[PDB]
This record gives structure tokens, C-alpha cells and sequence, in this order.
């Protein structure tokens, strides 16, 4: 029973990364980011278990809605729609709702109506290097490594609202393709306490015991 | 034995400048953690920073307040200890002491043994 | 941090068993909290090192002992030279701390 | 056209699910791949290699580095225990954050055994022996070095090999390490007496793992 | 024993290599050999009974070193590997134990939580940069966190083994030999901006000696690239 | 290397070319053509070298 610690069984899950909320009406209402590995604490450390990964990407949304408290006059409106952006490395970048990133020809994007199954796509290992890199002693600022960004993902409504507000959220899921991993690295001790960077607070090796014996 | 004194305190106006200087002897100077700890009139004790042996290449951590006022110093020929102030103000006038620390096990323990008989600066 | 003594004033007569407390806000460790004696007038001197040990040249009669972030030193019976005033120091991060004071006046 | 029937399970998002799924950029002309040395297949091979274990804790060596040393010196008592550490899986033991048992933080059910090296780190001139008695679950714990030499053991001569290798089953009471002293250290003139142990920990080979959960060293 | 490379000569009598691999060859590049390929001998640091351990950035610690640092400044690129060799001589009645790793993308962490490290305080140019046994203070600016027994790295110590590493047991051993290949994502990468490994010295059981003894063990770090080629016209 | 049995070190043994100058520091003469003589394992370096007139 030996094949449950290989890679591909070992990093190959599903993991909530994000969890954003977005309402259509007042006119700063659409989602953002940008994808990283750093995001949640239980993930990065089976990632920094390695140097250098390979891997393609899944996404899966699992996007809900729900009414805000509007006026009055029976308020009835029809399945809403939302538009799932993803912008390249090195692309347009939108600012607001109405803008012309998002009417732009080069940036994949997926349309969904409300009722159906949820919306997966699928992101290719986009690098110029041939892996992408978990850590990175040098400079461009210290400790970044610009080559390897995967691109910025966008969320917004395609309804335009004449009765009532409605807010929702939107969980971002996040799967692993095809893993490869190269030269191990021994697991981390201390505590995550920024995302940029790998600073930390010292800390005692082990919990203690009253003697030796 | 341990015998540590020290010297150079008296009056000094605000915004001047003075060095102290605490001599060690009847040990290795190059082996011991050297702090610096003033004490004002009768109130509690304060920490104001100290200097690594040879072993860990003789760098400095002061404290938070007195961070690029003071500037703690050794010397590199006989056993003799420093300290440069910069900047008095009115509340630095304390009973400033010379402590040693040393390796309990083959850990370092935050203490303080050895103490200096306290020399005294004001300022007015 | 901040480690705050309790009592400040504390009288004792010879013959009986006095204790004294030091409590810090924050956990510090078991290993880094020592106990200090100045007598009037006089420079310090290092007492009772990592909670539960005596220096050197101390009599017996000192014993500290508490964990987590309460800690205490009882004297079992008191006599003619140890009235004076007892600190207590940390550390849990940058800078070393020092207690208000404990002052013990015989009686 | 064909006729088709949609069974239960259909429009769900099952989140260990494998499906074909749409590619997001085709045309991509992906970068392909260069020889990088050293490739991991399994991470059983992480735990094969050998890390110190912080066997002399005691409250004030966890943050330094006498957390991984045993004190051994030339006493005047003869028979003494020098260490000894349960082999109780996780519960707050020395082989917890080793690199060994931070693999197996991450399963719940594994079965193996054990190689346990020592390295005796003292000077060249000193000599002695050491008993290294282990004890099998369900046994207890021996309390004098009597019984200890009854038990499985294997006795260490210093002056002779520096090292000495004991293998050990390994199952999620569980078993003692216990080592005694059998004689003192010998030692000539102007040498130091106090020598220190290191000890180390591995995988024997033939161990297994399932049912993957997440670590709980952490917030 | 007593092999030679270009116009240096070193005396030796186990040679652990790498993550098994050799290092070996592949616009144009070049590949310059008759000038590089030798013994750059650093100066040596001296361990005494207190001291914590040592560390240096490899394509760092070489920048001022003859003809290799004038091919660093002028080639834009280039990829090596390397070859060292550490010896320690002391009595037998000394002891102690060393450990000699060499990490490949050792990113180390500031002491203030919020900045990054200076360039001075990560890499001394051929000089060891020293451990601490204490921490480091929060209130300076930008300065290497360099508790020991986190290695710099926010990691366990115990658990370095992990790295190809080699033990120096001062009572039967005396050196160590390490043989590392290019360890990088993109095969010809910049060296100024990049250090792709770090060689870290750590006493784990502390030096002792009886009284007369010499007091300090002096160690030697014997570095040389091999396989070296730059790209340029 | 006529001393002690037990007394270990290390020494360089620079030579330099006709034309170039006397080496004025270790790290100038570690550079220049050497040989590192460790005195430990042996107790005899040998150095071939042209003498011209």
C-alpha cells in the first residue's frame, strides 16, 4: 500500500483559495485576483515541500447570488449572468464595471447563467522557464522572481439592475494537472506570517518534556 | 574574581554629548556578553543594550528608545568597554550601570551576574 | 511585555514564611525569568537565574517557582539580612523588561 | 437522434471528481521540458534519509542547539540511565517535527519499522560501553540495568566503532530506547571528559501509508 | 592524491556527488576552461569554543577572485558547477562535530517582519558571514534573522540532512568532499542577480579541549568551478 | 618539515614569474601560480622550477 505518497495522489486535490463577494449596482462591484500558490496556509506548505513544480491548472467556480433588501413594488427579475475574465501575463487590466478590458479579443472568458453546472476552465503552464520556482534567492527587490505569473482572474455581472440590488460571492477552487516536482526541501517550522515573503519570528525546535529520562 | 568599574559620569548640558567607559578585570574580556542597565533616582530598572562576545562577531542590539543615540563600543587592545551618548535630553539623568552575562549551560540564559558599583550622570 | 509586582510594599517579621508574585501579560518561557536583590544603596545582584535555580554564594532558604505567565518567590523564613527590594526580569521579544519592585521592610 | 437518459449525479460538482476539461488558451505551444537533477517520484524517498532527533528537550535546550546532544560524562555511580524516549506515535514525543514524522503528520494509518543510528561525538582517546535496550510493547519499562541486559540490547563499545545501528518495528503502549551506562568513560591525561551522542532516524524501506488528512502543526 | 588543476595544487587521500548526476556540458556560447578551471582557495575562519556556524553565497563568494570575476562582469550569462573541499585540522585531543551542507536557493528571512535584507548583510565578498546563538533584534532595520537552530530559513535544523550534506566527525574523520551540479529552472541564468546555492558550516557538539591546548581549530574551504560556459560574441 | 608528530598546519608556496612583482599579500600570491602544502599528511613538498642566467 504504497502508492498513496506519490506525487500525483499527493498533490492532486481540490482547495479553496478565495472567497470574494461583489454586487452589481454600485458601480465598484466586480472581483479580483491574482493567482498565486501563497494564498491559504494548509496548501503552501505542501507546496514548499519542493523547489521546482510543473503543473497545468483547473478552476472551478461555485458562484451563488442572493437578494439585497430593495424598496418595494414586487421586485422580479429573471437568471442573472456573470462574466469569469482571465487576463494573461502582461495583458489589459480593467478599473471599473464599464470598461474596455473587458470587451478586449485576447482575454479568455467564460459566460454563465444561474441554474446549470458551475463554470470549470483550464490554464496551461504558462512560464518562459521550464518550471515554475518556490523560491527564489535574488533579485527582481528581493526574493520575487517576475518569471513565473500566471495571470489574474476577473469577475462580474452582465445584468443591469432596474428593480433590486443583488450581491454575491463567488469560491474559487483550485486543482492540480500532471504534477512533477524536483529536488525536496525539509518542511517549514516556524509560523506563515506574510504572503510576499518567507519572514518569520524565532521559535523553539520542539515541545518539551519535564527531563531526559 | 570579577572586578568590574567604570567612569567619565558628572553634568553635562542638554543636547551635548559624553562617553562613559567601564573597565573589566580578572577575566577573558573576549568571552562575555557586556550589557549596559541605568537606573533613575530610586525608580525602576531600564535596558539599554549590549555587545556579543568574539565568537559572534562583536555586533550590537540596543533598545527601542535609545536606538541611534547611544553607541555601545569596545576596544580592541586592553579590556575596556564604552559607551558614546548623543542627544541628552532631560530624562536621561540615571545611575548607569556595567553587567556581565555568561553560558548557564551551554545556552544563554537572558541574566546578568556581575555587576559594576554604578556610575552617575545628570543633566540640567 | 510588561511584568507588573505585587505587593509593592510587603513588611514581615523574623520567623515567619513570606512569598511574593510577578505576573507577566504575555506567556514568557519557564527558562528566562530571573530574580534580582538590591539593597539599599547598593549595586544588584543576580539572585535566582531560570525560575527554580539559586546563583552562587545565595542561601537556601530562597525558592522561586510558577509557570506559564504567573510566577513567585517564597522565602521560608526570614532574617536580619534579606530585607531589601526583589525584581524580576523577562524576556520574551526585544527589550529585557524589569519588574516595579517588591519592597521588603522588616518588622 | 440518439435517445439518452440523464441518471442521478448529473449537474454536481463532486470535489475529487476527473474529468476532461475545457482548455482555457489551445494554441499555446507549451515550453518544454529540460533535465533538472534531482526528481522526486514518491515521498517515501524524503523519509528515507537520516535527520538528528531533539532527544534532550528539558524546557531550556528547545531554543538552542543542546536540543539534539546527550550529556554523557564520567560519573561515580555504576549503572545509570543515560536517555530514554517512548516510541508513542505524535503524542508530544522526539521523532513529532523530525523529518520522518512530519511525512507521517500527514496520514493516519502507516506501518514500518525503524533505523535508529547513533554517533558517538567525543574525542579519540576515550572509551567505554553502553547498553541499548529496547523494549517490546506490552513490556515495561526497565528499571534497573539488570533487567535491561535480559531484554533485547545490544552493547556499544566507543573505543572500537563509533556508531552502532539498531533497527526497530514502528506502528500507529509502544515500546522504550532506553540506554545505560556499563561502564564509565575512561580517559588520560589533559583530555576532556564530557562527550556527547548524536542520534538519528530514518525509514527501513518497507514502510507503507494511507488515508492522506492534513497536519495539524498549524494555526 | 595530490591532484593538480591549472596552475594549483591541493593534497588529498569519499567523495559524495550531488543528487547523482555529474557535471557535464549542454545565440552561441562559449566555454572558456584553461582559465578557470582551478583551486580558489578562501582564507580561513577559525572555530572556537562559543561560535555558532558560517555561511557563503557561491557565485558570490568568487566575484573578486582573478579571472572568474572578470568573466562574471563581462558575460551577461553563464552556468557552472562546483567542486569542494573542506578540512579541518586538529590534535587528537581535541573534539567536536561539523556539519557541511550546501543548499541550493537558500532564501533567508529580514528580522523586522515587514522589509527585506540589504545586499551587505546577505553575501561578504570572500568573507564568512557569521550565525548567531542569540536572536536578532526587531528594531533594526534590515538585517539577516540568523538564530541557529532556525538556520536563517524558518526551518528545523535537525532536518538539513535533506541537502547533500557530508559530516566531519572530528574523532575519525577530517575533511569532506562535495561534487554540485546547475541547479536552476532556466538553463543560463544571470550571475549577479542570482546565488543558486549557499554552503553552510554548522558545529552541532561544540569544540572542547583540555587546558593548553591551542584554542581554536582553523577550517579551510577549498572552492572550484567545473563545467563552465558564458554566452556571448 | 622538521618538528612535532602531533602539530598540524597549512602553508602556500607561491612562486612568481620573471616580470611580475613579489606578491604583497596572501590573496595576490593565492592567485599567482601556487602549492598548497599540508602539513598533517606529508612532511615533504617537492617544487620543480627554471633558473636561467
Amino acid at each position: 500500500s504504497r502508492s498513496e505518497s506519490s506525487i500525483e495522489n499527493f498533490l492532486c486535490r481540490s482547495a479553496c483559495v478565495y472567497y470574494a463577494t461583489y454586487t452589481n449596482n454600485s458601480k465598484k462591484g466586480f472581483a479580483e485576483w491574482v493567482i498565486n500558490t501563497r494564498q491559504v496556509a494548509q496548501l503552501r506548505r505542501k507546496l514548499e515541500l519542493f523547489t521546482y513544480l510543473r503543473f497545468d491548472l483547473e478552476l472551478t467556480f461555485v458562484i451563488t447570488s442572493a437578494q439585497q433588501p430593495s424598496t418595494a413594488s414586487s421586485v422580479d427579475a429573471p437568471v442573472q449572468t456573470h462574466q469569469i475574465m482571465y487576463v494573461p501575463p502582461g495583458g489589459p487590466v480593467p478599473t471599473k464595471v464599464k470598461d474596455y478590458a473587458w470587451q478586449t479579443s485576447t482575454n479568455p472568458s467564460v459566460f454563465w447563467t444561474e441554474g446549470n453546472a458551475p463554470p470549470r476552465m483550464s490554464i496551461p503552464f504558462i512560464s518562459i522557464g521550464n518550471a515554475y520556482s518556490c523560491f527564489y534567492d535574488g533579485w527582481t527587490v528581493y526574493g520575487i522572481n517576475t518569471l513565473n505569473n500566471m495571470g489574474t482572474l476577473y469577475m462580474r455581472h452582465v445584468n443591469e439592475a432596474g428593480q433590486g440590488p443583488i450581491k454575491s460571492t463567488v469560491r474559487i477552487y483550485f486543482k492540480p494537472k500532471h504534477v512533477k516536482a524536483w529536488v525536496p526541501r525539509p518542511p517549514r517550522l516556524c509560523q506563515y506570517e506574510k504572503q510576499k515573503n518567507v519572514n518569520f519570528s524565532p521559535i523553539g525546535v520542539t515541545t518539551s518534556r519535564t527531563d531526559i529520562i | 574574581e570579577v572586578k568590574l568599574v567604570e567612569s567619565g559620569g558628572g553634568l553635562v548640558q542638554p543636547g551635548g554629548s559624553l562617553s562613559l567607559s567601564c573597565a573589566a578585570s580578572g577575566f577573558t574580556f573576549t568571552d562575555y556578553y557586556m550589557n549596559w542597565v541605568r537606573q533613575p533616582s530610586g525608580k525602576a530598572l531600564e535596558w539599554l543594550g549590549f555587545l556579543r562576545n568574539k565568537a559572534n562577531g562583536y555586533t550590537t542590539e540596543y533598545s527601542a528608545s535609545v536606538k541611534g543615540r547611544f553607541t555601545i563600543s569596545r576596544d580592541n587592545s586592553q579590556s575596556i568597554l564604552y559607551l558614546q551618548m548623543n542627544a541628552l535630553r532631560a530624562e536621561d539623568s540615571a545611575t548607569y550601570y556595567c553587567a556581565r552575562s555568561r553560558y548557564y549551560g551551554g545556552t544563554y540564559r537572558y541574566a546578568l551576574d556581575y555587576w559594576g558599583q554604578g556610575t552617575s550622570v545628570t543633566v540640567s | 511585555n510588561v511584568l507588573t509586582q505585587s505587593p509593592p510594599i510587603m513588611s514581615a517579621s523574623p520567623g515567619e514564611k513570606v512569598t511574593m508574585t510577578c505576573r507577566a501579560s504575555s506567556s514568557v518561557s519557564s527558562s528566562y525569568l530571573h530574580w534580582y536583590q538590591q539593597k539599599s544603596g547598593a549595586s544588584p545582584k543576580l539572585w535566582i537565574y531560570s525560575t527554580s535555580n539559586l546563583a552562587s554564594g545565595v542561601p537556601a532558604r530562597f525558592s522561586g517557582s510558577g509557570s506559564g505567565t504567573s510566577y513567585s518567590l517564597t522565602i521560608s523564613s526570614v532574617e536580619a539580612e534579606d530585607a531589601a527590594t526583589y525584581y524580576c526580569q523577562q524576556f520574551s521579544g526585544y527589550p529585557l523588561t524589569f519588574g516595579a519592585g517588591t519592597k521588603l521592610e522588616l518588622k | 437522434g440518439l435517445p439518452v437518459m440523464t441518471t442521478p449525479g448529473s449537474t454536481q460538482f463532486l470535489t475529487s471528481d476527473d474529468f476532461q476539461s475545457p482548455s482555457a488558451m489551445p494554441q499555446f505551444d507549451v515550453t518544454p521540458e529540460m533535465q533538472i537533477p534531482g526528481r522526486v517520484n514518491n515521498l517515501m524517498e524524503i523519509a528515507e534519509v537520516d535527520s538528528v532527533v531533539p532527544v534532550n528537550n528539558t524546557e531550556d535546550n528547545v531554543s538552542s542547539l543542546k536540543a539534539y546532544q546527550i550529556p554523557v560524562q564520567s560519573n561515580s555511580d555504576n549503572g545509570k540511565q543515560v536517555f530514554g524516549f517512548p516510541l508513542q506515535p505524535g503524542a508530544n514525543n522526539v521523532l513529532n517535527r523530525t523529518l520522518l514524522g512530519e511525512i507521517l503528520n500527514y496520514y493516519t494509518h502507516w506501518s514500518g519499522s525503524i533505523k535508529l543510528t547513533f554517533m558517538f561525538c567525543g574525542s579519540a582517546m576515550a572509551t567505554g560501553k553502553f547498553l541499548l535496550a529496547y523494549s517490546p510493547p506490552g513490556a515495561g519499562v526497565p528499571k534497573n540495568r539488570k533487567d535491561a541486559m535480559l531484554g533485547t540490547h545490544v552493547i556499544w563499545d566507543v573505543g572500537l566503532q563509533s556508531s552502532c545501528v539498531l533497527c526497530v518495528p514502528w506502528i500507529s503502549a509502544a515500546g522504550y530506547v532506553t540506554c545505560w551506562y556499563q561502564t564509565n568513560i575512561v580517559v588520560p591525561a589533559d583530555v576532556q571528559s564530557s562527550c556527547d551522542i548524536l542520534c538519528f532516524v530514518s525509514a527501513c524501506n518497507d514502510f507503507s501509508v494511507r488515508m492522506l488528512k492534513d497536519t495539524p502543526f498549524i494555526r | 592524491r595530490s591532484i593538480t588543476l591549472g596552475n594549483s595544487t591541493i593534497t588529498t587521500q569519499n567523495v559524495v556527488v550531488g543528487y547523482g548526476v555529474w557535471p557535464e556540458y549542454l545565440d552561441q556560447p562559449t566555454q572558456p576552461d584553461v582559465a578557470t578551471c582551478r583551486f580558489y582557495t578562501l582564507e580561513s575562519v577559525q572555530w572556537m569554543k562559543n561560535s555558532a556556524g558560517w555561511w557563503w553565497k557561491l557565485p558570490d563568494a568568487l566575484s573578486q577572485m582573478g579571472l572568474f570575476g572578470q568573466n562574471m562582469q563581462y558575460h551577461y550569462l553563464g552556468r557552472t558547477g562546483y567542486t569542494i573541499h573542506v578540512q579541518c585540522n586538529a590534535s587528537k585531543f581535541h573534539q567536536g562535530c561539523l556539519l557541511v551542507v550546501c543548499v541550493p536557493e537558500a532564501e533567508m528571512g529580514c528580522s523586522n517582519l515587514n522589509n527585506t535584507p540589504e545586499f551587505s548583510e546577505l553575501s561578504g565578498g570572500d568573507s564568512a558571514r557569521m550565525f548567531t546563538d542569540t536572536q536578532v533584534g526587531e528594531s533594526n532595520a534590515k538585517k539577516v534573522q540568523t538564530a541557529v537552530w532556525n538556520a536563517g530559513m524558518g526551518v528545523g535544523v535537525g532536518n538539513l540532512t535533506i541537502f547533500p550534506h557530508q559530516w566531519i566527525n572530528l574523532r575519525t574523520n577530517n575533511s569532506a568532499t562535495l561534487v554540485m551540479p546547475y541547479i536552476n529552472s532556466v538553463p543560463m541564468d544571470n550571475m549577479f542577480r542570482h546565488n543558486n546555492l549557499t554552503l553552510m558550516i554548522i558545529p552541532f557538539v561544540p569544540l572542547n579541549y583540555s587546558e593548553g591546548s591551542s584554542p581554536y581549530v582553523p577550517i579551510t574551504v577549498t572552492i572550484a568551478p567545473m563545467c563552465a560556459e558564458y554566452n556571448g560574441l
